[PDB]
């Protein structure tokens, strides 16, 4: 109230609360938002019952604070709430966000549209098992990677020559034709095409390749070559994977969807949509960046050894003094595998496990600054606690699962911001998508690559123009790495994200862009007896720096 | 050729009949813009023509007759395409507004098709400006007259009343009304008449 | 108001407002004359008579007012002239014996015999049904001599001299379309 | 207008011009001043119920003091209130219909708008916020229909007003539409006064219109209903010589 | 003559047989080889949106490109037929938008003894249409719904217009 409230009859403030919430605007007034009103009355009993303006304007203010709000027609308990923010409105705006919340978004190519899925979580049970998928999950996967790859081919400025279903080959012999597909093997052995509409072989002995792309099994690719109704073989004469497309034309096809929304979300009553407030936050972002700097760390850094312990003190006691925004530490953090042990004689694994973050707990005690200021961010490895446990320190299921609570039970209460994710993770700055993901990629396309019968700094080329070409963190079947059934739409590159962090232990530093995306590849935290580290300024600008 | 140009009107014709038939604003059908960029593909290819022919006709090679028909066939052509498609937004934006003056300018989102995703992102803007242009109407000199109510003239005085919807209980002037599912009132009729207007209320 | 094509034609509800908003004779239950209490004071009709009123003898008011004041008790509507038995005699007589001219009526016909008949049923010193039944007879020789009539349609002019509300409006439309459409057909002919 | 002879005429014109309005084939000027007495009237009225149902209710909840009477209470501020009704209902169907008329006929208006030569001005038929409708409205469909379709027609037809070729794209009324109307005679009490009505046989006075088209001249008295076209008819009902109905 | 109007748009596309009455070298390229020209005097059926310009453009002896051949819609057999019984006619058969076509033929071509006869046929057929729009059910005959599928385009709109007028009116009556 204020310094001398009057207690109110509400009949005598009914008409007045009545007039302006059901003729002018407003409807459905409660009696909890009487109450709330009632409360604000007496937070304005100057001359009131004969002051006119500043009433009904605080009321057409209430108005203007919750029409926003789903759609204004009730007021509940919350009046209150809706009077603190009136006070109120009398670096943040930023958010992380892993592969278990994403907002789940289904295609359509009959309708060409996107559709919002509800979430299992929220309005199912899920007391016992809700995250769990279904059975036609893993069927409609591949059908919905091969719905956004054709959109995306038949959306180029070039296509408008049209391509043809496999199942039309049937009748046709001795012309030309283009298609595209799922290369794989079949179980015969040979190098077979795979459409919805059916299934041809692969002539490779006479096909010169598009130079610059990692040609593995499991990647979309663009077929030309004539038909023969002799047997079944498609001799192809080049093959190209489909190109890409830039951020601004990607989402102008959908206005400005709130997939990775925080001003805003969708839901299955409506879509929603916003690009008002972009140019206002893009211009803040040009502001203070220098100061909202974020730092990473490299690859594999083990808590067991005691040369990385006195490296990261090293690396800590420089960055105490100027305590960044972020600071991202990602890698293994423990040299060998955990799994069950078949020893009590010994200290168990799980045992060392925990240990081997509780010393940490104790070395960040001398840091308060670092740890006062700068969030926390950190990512499993290979053989953290619960893929090693059943993949042995082998790769695994995608979709990694946090690190467990109670093996890190000092590290949230001496620090004050410390977050755990899975093993790809999104962060949405203030006009900023930046995702980090940790795997090895030079090796696998190097082992898997085709052979085609017939300085470093091409293989990171061709890595990046084929990440982006093909549009998905994981362009490989199911037999290679297992996805979960229905998170496969986190490891889409259907946003295509303006920075990404692919951190590859197997692949030397390089700070690349291209087609509109800037990638960086920060190596091994440790190599050759030297330790480095790379900052990334907001400003399309890089620094590495290193301390023996 | 502007053979398939046809093809659309005739189907916009039968959109009228779905307005006409129900005589309600409910479930405006989803658009047909492929075949709209479609007619745009071609008559852009017959702008390249055109302008292909008359950089012939101006080299001096090429007949004048010739030039002229075929110019005057080519800008019959993009007429007839600029009527058909002017044709199709004129109706549909008729009935956006038809739909959107009624429901007092909120598009009733909470309630009429659910997404309204059938409507381009071009005709949705226009809704939202046509929504705000309601809303400024009457913010002038009528701000006392409720613009967007009942066009029904008043009848009677009291009317009864059958809830047809449960919620709590809503305040109005000099008393309060709680809806309890499956209940019958005896009040005013021009008390009730927003309620009614938003479907909470059944049994005028 | 657009809705559809009711932007051309008045809607029946608004004619029988437009109607009922006509004065009517009253004769009151109660007095209210003043003590020589509340002003009545409208804005769109003389107060006068609402306020300077006393039992037992006859005013003038509004209809819908004398209507308000029949759902309680405190009115008793005084019927017109034109419904009674004998006037209606003479009256379709008159139409039987003349079969060119539409007679001499109010152009509230059917519409306060509507209102009256649903309200105001305990006052009539004739019974209704007889009275309905001879409504009902006139409306369909009315009706005969509309359609009679209708078989020429000029494209110049048209004349309707004694033709009622609703005759006019259910009539309307048509007559409207088919002479338009006649008139474009001359126009472009010359 | 220029003076009240009482609000009953206030009333009965805002009536008649509404059904004029309401059959009128083309836009018809704006009575300023009916309206300009019609808000005020109602802001005044509306206080004035608001005033006494709060003094009432302030009495009745001071204490428990004495009921008001039924009698002579209720029933006058349920008139004042059904009366108020009335007229809000009358006024928003007016001005509902005056938005489709505008909407209908825009292209038109701001045609005509813009020509020097022609005697009337938008000011005089359309209200203050009916300019802003119209303009804002006109703003919004051409920026509609430049994004979606004219952005890839070439520049001999991107414009929106062409009046050449086959078709034309503005709609002018249809002056020549068939309406019903009452001949009214002359407002005044006299009704003889005027210059143009003539005599036929037994007296009957008649005025005398004709028809360019046919040639023909056609008499309308007093008191019989005509079904007769628009063109001819626009002073007579200007004049309120005659009523639409 | 609405520009934004379904209707006319729709009835714009009908054909019209015509003639070539002057030659044109390189032309029929849209219908037959594009190398080979049309010669003279060669009938093709044409939309009306082209063939009313094209027959009046002239282009240059100022003689226009195309002549537009007399329609099989506009005959002596119809006429005939039409003075004959107009009432029992099954107009729909001939054309669905015979009325519009009438209207811009006559506009085209002056010629006084189709309107009257055109008024005459339109003017009886109301009477029957008003007939059958007041009768309303208190579920019919073959006589309503095979008088009903005769019907032209435009006079369904003027048929359920009056339904509707004469509906409402009956439903405010008895209540």
């Amino acid at each position: 109230g204020n310094v001398l409230p009057v207690k109110i009859q509400p009949p005598l403030l009914r008409p007045l609360a009545y007039r302006v919430l059901s003729r002018k605007y407003g409807l459905s007034i409660k009696s909890d938002g009487l109450s709330a009103l009632a409360e604000f009355v007496g937070t304005n009993i100057g001359a009131n019952w004969r002051q006119g303006p500043a009433t009904i304007k605080f009321l057409e203010q209430f108005a203007a604070v919750w029409k926003q709000q789903e759609r204004g027609l009730f007021i509940d308990q919350s009046g209150v709430k809706e009077v603190i923010q009136e006070m109120k409105e009398r670096r943040d705006y930023f958010k992380v966000i892993n592969a278990s919340q994403q907002q789940r978004f289904s295609y359509n190519p009959h309708k060409m549209q996107f559709i919002f899925v509800p979430n299992k979580k929220q309005n199912g049970l899920g007391g016992i098992a809700g995250f769990l998928p279904d059975i036609e999950d893993k069927v409609q996967m591949f059908l919905t990677r091969y719905y956004l790859t054709n959109d995306r081919v038949m959306r180029n400025e070039n296509f408008q020559m049209s391509i043809t279903p496999i199942k039309n080959l049937l009748g046709r012999d001795a012309q030309n034709f283009l298609l595209l597909g799922l290369l794989n093997k079949n179980f015969k052995g040979n190098w077979s095409l795979e459409d919805p509409s059916g299934s041809v072989e692969i002539d490779i002995s006479q096909t010169i390749p598009t130079q610059g792309h990692y040609y593995v099994p499991g990647c979309m690719v663009l077929v030309e070559g004539i038909y023969y109704s002799v047997g079944n073989k498609f001799h192809v004469t080049s093959m190209t994977l489909p190109p890409g497309e830039r951020r601004e034309i990607t989402l102008e096809t959908i206005g400005n969807l709130d997939l990775l929304g925080i001003h805003g979300i969708s839901n299955n009553n409506f879509i929603a949509r916003l690009d008002k407030d972009l140019k206002i936050r893009l211009h803040l972002l040009e502001k203070e960046l220098t100061d909202h700097k974020f730092v990473i760390l490299g690859a594999n850094l083990f808590l067991d050894d005691l040369k990385i312990m006195t490296a990261l003190s090293k690396i800590l006691q420089k960055l105490n003094d100027d305590p960044p925004t972020l600071l991202i530490w990602q890698g293994s953090f423990t040299s060998v595998p955990v799994f069950a042990s078949m020893s009590s004689r010994n200290i168990s694994s799980s045992t060392q496990f925990k240990n081997n973050f509780d010393a940490l707990a104790t070395l960040l005690s001398r840091f308060d600054n670092l740890t006062e200021n700068t969030t926390m961010i950190f990512i499993p490895g290979p053989n953290d606690l619960w893929g090693s446990m059943v993949s042995l320190g082998a790769s695994g299921t995608l979709p990694q699962d946090p690190i467990p609570s109670a093996f890190t039970k000092k590290i949230n209460k001496v620090c004050k911001n410390v977050v755990w994710s899975s093993n790809p993770t999104r962060i949405a700055y203030l006009s900023q998508e930046i995702v980090i993901f940790r795997d090895d990629l030079s090796g696998r396309f190097k082992r898997h690559r085709l052979e085609f019968p017939f300085q470093k700094v091409q293989e990171t080329r061709k890595l990046v123009k084929t990440i982006l070409d093909q549009g998905h963190l994981s362009p490989f079947l199911d037999s290679l790495r297992p996805i979960s059934w229905d998170l496969d739409h986190t490891l889409t590159l259907c946003p295509i994200p303006s920075t990404m962090v692919l951190c590859d232990t197997t692949s030397a530093q390089f700070d690349l862009t291209y087609n509109g995306c800037k990638v960086i590849n920060p190596g091994s935290f440790i190599h050759n007896r030297r330790a480095r580290y790379m900052e990334y300024v907001p400003s399309s600008k890089k620094t590495i720096q290193e301390e023996i | 050729y502007g053979d398939l140009g046809n093809k659309l009107v005739l189907e916009a014709k039968r959109t009228k009949q779905l307005y006409a038939r129900s005589n309600q604003d409910v479930n405006l059908p989803m658009y047909h813009e492929d075949i709209i960029r479609n007619i745009l593909k071609e008559v852009s290819n017959l702008r390249k023509n055109t302008e292909y022919l008359k950089e012939q006709q101006q080299l001096g090679m090429l007949d004048d007759k010739v030039a002229k028909c075929q110019y005057f066939v080519t800008l019959l052509c993009m007429e007839r395409n600029k009527r058909c498609l002017l044709a199709y937004q004129r109706l549909r934006t008729d009935i956006l507004d038809s739909m959107a003056w009624n429901n007092n300018g909120l598009d009733l989102m909470s309630s009429s098709q659910q997404d309204t995703n059938n409507l381009s992102h071009q005709e949705q803007e226009y809704l939202k400006e046509y929504c705000d242009l309601i809303t400024d109407l009457k913010s002038g000199d009528l701000v006392d007259i409720d613009l967007s109510g009942s066009l029904v003239p008043p009848s009677d005085v009291f009317i009864d009343v059958r809830v047809l919807k449960d919620a709590g209980e809503i305040q109005t002037e000099y008393g309060v009304f709680n809806l309890i599912k499956d209940s019958q009132f005896f009040v005013r009729q021009s008390d009730v008449e927003r309620l009614i207007q938003q479907g909470y209320l059944q049994k005028i | 108001s657009l809705p559809a094509h009711l932007q051309q034609t008045f809607s029946p509800e608004e004619i029988q407002f437009i109607v009922e908003n006509e004065p009517i004779k009253i004769f009151p239950r109660i007095t209210t004359r003043q003590k020589i209490h509340t002003r009545w004071q409208l804005i769109t009709t003389d107060d006068k008579a609402l306020n300077n009123m006393v039992a037992m003898r006859s005013t003038e008011v509004v209809l819908w007012i004398a209507l308000l004041l029949k759902q309680q008790s405190k009115c008793s509507i005084v019927a017109p002239q034109w419904l009674t038995t004998k006037e209606l005699d003479r009256k379709i007589q008159y139409e039987k014996t003349h079969p060119d001219r539409f007679s001499e009526l109010p152009w509230n016909w059917l519409v306060l015999a509507r209102i009256l008949f649903n309200k105001a049923k305990d006052d009539f010193h004739d019974p209704i049904h007889e009275l309905r039944g001879k409504i009902q007879d006139l409306r369909e020789i009315r009706q005969i001599k509309v359609l009679k009539g209708l078989k020429y349609l000029n494209e110049s002019h048209l004349q309707l001299d004694n033709l009622s509300l609703l005759e006019i409006n259910e009539l309307r439309p048509f007559i409207t379309e088919i002479m338009d459409k006649l008139r474009e057909i001359h126009t472009a002919s010359l | 207008t220029q003076i009240y002879v009482s609000p009953q005429q206030d009333f009965s014109d805002l009536m008649k011009s509404w059904k004029n309005e309401r059959c009128s084939p083309e836009l018809l000027p704006y009575p300023h001043q009916l309206m300009k007495r019609l808000l005020n009237r109602i802001s005044m009225q509306s206080q004035l119920i608001e005033n006494i149902s709060m003094g009432f209710l302030d009495m009745q909840n001071a204490s428990n003091a004495n009921p008001p009477m039924p009698n002579e209470s209720k029933l006058p501020l349920l008139c004042m209130e059904t009366e108020l009704e009335r007229l809000k209902f009358v006024i928003r169907s007016y001005i509902r219909c005056r938005l489709s008329k505008i909407d209908k006929f825009s292209l038109y208006l701001r045609q005509l708008n813009e020509d020097e030569n022609s005697l009337i001005s938008l000011t005089d038929l359309l209200s203050k916020d009916e300019i802003k409708y119209h303009d804002t409205h006109s703003l919004i469909w051409l920026k509609l229909v430049n994004d979606s379709i004219l952005k890839y027609m070439p520049e001999e037809l991107q414009a929106i007003n062409d009046t050449e070729g086959s078709v034309n794209m503005i709609d002018e009324p249809d002056w020549n539409k068939f309406v019903f109307i009452h001949v009214n005679g002359p407002p005044d009490g006299k009704w003889n006064e005027d210059p143009l009505l003539q005599e036929n046989e037994f007296g009957k006075p008649c005025y005398t219109v004709t028809i360019p088209d046919l040639k023909e001249e056609v008499e309308l008295t007093i008191g019989s209903i005509y079904v007769m076209r628009y063109e001819v008819i626009r002073d007579l009902l200007r004049d309120d010589k005659v009523a639409l109905i | 003559m609405g520009y934004y109007d379904i209707d006319d748009v729709l009835a714009d596309g009908t054909e019209f047989p015509c003639k070539f009455q002057y030659d044109i070298p390189g032309l029929g390229y849209l219908e037959n080889n594009p190398g080979r020209p049309i010669t003279k005097n060669t009938k093709l059926s044409l939309p009306l949106w082209l063939a009313r310009i094209l027959a009046i453009v002239g282009g240059d002896e100022p003689v226009p490109f195309v002549e537009l051949l007399p329609p099989d819609m506009f005959s002596t057999k119809v006429m005939n037929a039409i003075k004959t019984d107009p009432v029992a006619l099954d107009l729909h058969s001939i054309n669905s938008h015979f009325f519009s076509l009438a209207i811009k033929w006559i506009m085209l071509f002056s010629e006084k003894e189709l309107a009257n006869v055109v008024s005459e046929l339109l003017l009886q057929r109301a009477q029957e249409l008003n007939h059958h729009a007041s009768s309303l059910s208190i579920n019919t005959n073959i006589a309503t719904s095979t008088f009903l599928l005769k019907l032209e385009e435009m006079e369904k709109e003027i048929y359920k217009k009056s339904h509707e007028s004469y509906k409402d009116t009956k439903r405010w009556m008895f209540k």
